[PDB]
């Protein structure tokens, strides 16, 4: 969020009036800026642990083991596993809450990226 | 440099059942008074119009100064004068001269004097 | 701005610029808490993994 | 950008990553005001289309107050002989307000038309309307000889040809006395010295143009520091789209950008709410369309760069924004050969974080060098220059699993690693 | 307090009175979050130990 716009959104006197409050403005944004940054910290560092991405088997024998529900299925447009793609659908605004100064950063990986980085951690588990 | 402007004179204390007149004279740069007006802002209440005479000589006055204010514009046509009669507690307002000129025949631009006090006890 | 002039409309800003910038501080304040919550939830996935 | 991100980081040497430093607005470019539609305008028709019109000694006034006058239908129409104003401009009219107005409607001879006018002399001026010198309105005539004239002499108008005294400025006299214009006194008797005091033009249609009756209006306009009652039509601008404006619908003021919107309102429902309250949707008050709100840019500036002590070149991020809106920012205003170059070139790269600009997209995937954001990752590696790519995962790598085989280690290695780990801080108080 | 009386300075006082302990809460709030997050990293690293 940006303090000045939201305070004080397309007006100049409370722009100016605003000034001599201080650096408020600054601490939030770097607040905001460092919760922002550890979002990405985290995703990363709990699906960053694989050092290579490995891929399955060819031909799935597994001594009788049936892994077909959690690998990624190529069948599908989005390569994510069958429960994966179950708890997004059951999961699913604020896309239209940006008029007043907010803003939502998208996330530094992608759920395709996250997807590649589970089914490495499947491909090297089996 | 001589922008329009208007000054008041003849307010004051007066006993109530008295008369009085009050003078506005306007100067500077007067194309056209094409309106010309008295009002009065008196201590806590809003400005309010009492008399007034338009360039072609027709008057108005105000429900609270009909019958008393009398609004005569003089043969210069630069200065009105509000005849007050029978003055009543009413009156006791800062009397304000207001006069409309039409600058370049587009622009209505409202010009204001200093005004004068008016006064009147019981 | 238009109903007041300025020297009068002053006061009137300054008030709601006090009360937005003190709801905008609380907002802060309760997404650092929750940043903390989900950074200790974070932590725990990833020693789970 | 690069001395922007300087002063942002209180600092001369800059480290390799990407730095907020400022916010990309985008500015409105024109101003709309939207009515509503044409309306009630006063009852000119009425004056105007009249089937009669009163004497001129009898002539008719209408007071006019309280309505929007559209005096475009008098001057845009050359329905009328002669049409003249004082103290204002005619052309102006439809932007004036006035207290009160008096329209005096009446019939007179066309080569009588010269005496309806300030300080004019004559039976008609004198004696049956008289106008002040200093006179503020319009004066309009037309033809009427195909409606206030008959055959062998239309004897219905009637005008005031003797009078003690000329008639002061918006006079009217209907008093019908026989006039003294003999030392006898008449007594309420005409005769000789003691004349019709009434006269009837006969018009008929033989009569010249000069001859002729003519119709005609006079419109007074009374100003006396009141409030004014009548107001030409708040003249709206015309409609604009697609680009960023200050929009004012009968008193709804907003800022943003207008475009074609399929919703329903019903037909007393004039404007649309977000969940947040917030305006989105209005209809025009002239005509019955539908409109959405949308904000300009609202988006922010960030910078990316290497490490000052390898390179000197930068690019700059405008977060969440289409790319035709960054050099949108208060451009032509900034240094002329360190900003602008920034501001579009061949180097334009569009990504769902935002407008990328001088940075070149190339095709290859490397591990992220500097996050820009879903899933682009930017670096200086090449001639060098900066590339922006799609991130890489990591290592291609494949176990070759067999239901039969193995893999046992033959040697191993011992590794050393360190991990920091923060245990207090300043006790300040 | 030079330039103008006390009963009329009484209300520049206040402003800035206010102003100066809402700066001070908010240090004391961001000091109170960032020995939250020590706290951890001190018994993680005790855990280590």
């Amino acid at each position: 969020v940006d303090c000045t716009m939201y305070i004080c959104g397309d007006s100049t006197e409370c722009s100016n009036l605003l000034l001599q409050y201080g650096s408020f403005c600054t601490q939030l944004n770097r607040a905001l800026t460092g919760i922002a940054v550890e979002q990405d910290k985290n995703t990363q560092e709990v699906f960053a642990q694989v050092k290579q991405i490995y891929k399955t088997p060819p031909i799935k024998d597994f001594g009788g083991f049936n892994f077909s529900q959690i690998l990624p299925d190529p069948s599908k447009p989005s390569k994510r596993s069958f429960i994966e793609d179950l708890l997004f659908n059951k999961v699913t605004l604020i896309c239209a809450q940006k008029f007043n100064g907010l803003t939502v950063l998208p996330p530094l990986l992608t759920d395709e990226m996250i997807a590649q980085y589970t089914s490495a951690l499947l491909a090297g588990t089996i | 440099n001589s922008h329009v402007q208007l000054v008041e004179s003849g307010g004051g204390l007066v006993q109530a059942g008295g008369s009085l007149r009050l003078s506005c004279a306007a100067s500077g740069t007067i194309s056209t008074l094409n309106a010309m007006g008295w009002y009065r802002q008196a201590p806590g209440k809003q400005r309010e119009l009492l008399a007034s005479i338009s360039n072609l000589g027709t008057t108005y006055h105000a429900d609270s100064v009909a019958g008393r204010f009398t609004i005569s514009r003089g043969s210069a046509k630069n200065t009105v004068n509000l005849q007050m009669n029978s003055l009543k507690p009413d009156d006791t307002a800062v009397y304000y001269c207001n006069t409309r000129v039409l600058e370049g025949g587009t622009q209505i631009r409202d010009y204001w004097g200093q005004g004068t006090q008016v006064t009147v006890s019981s | 701005l238009s109903r007041l002039d300025p020297p009068e409309a002053e006061v009137q800003i300054d008030r709601l610029i006090t009360g937005r910038l003190q709801s905008l501080q609380t907002y802060v304040t309760q997404q650092l808490i929750r940043a903390a919550e989900i950074r200790a939830s974070a932590n725990l996935a990833a020693t789970k993994m | 950008p690069l001395s922007e991100t300087k002063c942002t980081l209180k600092s001369f040497t800059v480290e390799k990553g990407i730095y907020q430093t400022s916010n990309f607005r985008v500015q409105p470019t024109e101003s709309i005001v939207r009515f509503p539609n044409i309306t009630n305008l006063c009852p000119f028709g009425e004056v105007f289309n009249a089937t009669r019109f009163a004497s001129v000694y009898a002539w008719n006034r209408k007071r006019i107050s309280n309505c929007v006058a559209d005096y475009s239908v008098l001057y845009n129409s050359a329905s009328f002989s002669t049409f003249k104003c004082y103290g204002v401009s005619p052309t102006k009219l439809n932007d004036l307000c006035f207290t009160n107005v008096y329209a005096d409607s009446f019939v007179i001879r066309g080569d009588e038309v010269r005496q309806i006018a300030p300080g004019q002399t004559g039976k008609i001026a004198d004696y049956n309307y008289k106008l002040p010198d200093d006179f503020t309105g319009c004066v309009i005539a037309w033809n009427s000889n195909n409606l206030d004239s008959k055959v062998g002499g239309n004897y219905n108008y009637l005008y005031r040809l003797f009078r003690k005294s000329n008639l002061k400025p918006f006079e009217r006299d209907i008093s019908t006395e026989i006039y003294q214009a003999g030392s006898t006194p008449c007594n309420g008797v005409e005769g000789f010295n003691c004349y019709f005091p009434l006269q009837s033009y006969g018009f008929q249609p033989t009569n010249g143009v000069g001859y002729q009756p003519y119709r005609v209006v006079v419109l007074s306009f009374e100003l006396l520091h009141a409030p004014a009652t009548v107001c030409g039509p708040k003249k709206s601008t015309n409609l604009v789209k697609n680009k960023c404006v200050n929009f004012n619908f009968n008193g709804l003021t907003g800022t943003g950008v207008l475009t074609e919107s399929n919703k329903k309102f019903l037909p007393f429902q004039q404007f649309g709410r977000d969940i947040a309250d917030t305006t989105d949707a209005v209809r025009d008050p002239q005509t019955l369309e539908i409109l959405d709100i949308t904000p300009c840019s609202f988006g922010g500036v960030s910078v990316i760069t290497p490490g000052t002590n390898t390179s000197n070149q930068v690019a700059v991020l405008y977060q969440d924004v289409n790319c035709t809106e960054v050099p949108v920012a208060i451009h032509a205003d900034q240094l002329t050969p360190t900003w602008r170059v920034y501001s579009t070139g061949s180097n334009v790269f569009q990504t769902r974080a935002g407008c990328l600009i001088g940075a070149e997209h190339v095709n290859n995937s490397y591990e992220c060098d500097i996050p820009i954001g879903a899933g682009i990752c930017a670096s200086y590696q090449t001639s060098q220059s900066i590339i922006a790519y799609t991130m890489s995962l990591g290592a291609e790598n494949s176990v070759a699993y067999s239901n039969n085989s193995i893999a046992i280690p033959t040697n191993f290695t011992i590794s050393v690693t360190t991990e920091i780990l923060p245990v207090s801080m300043t006790k300040t108080s």
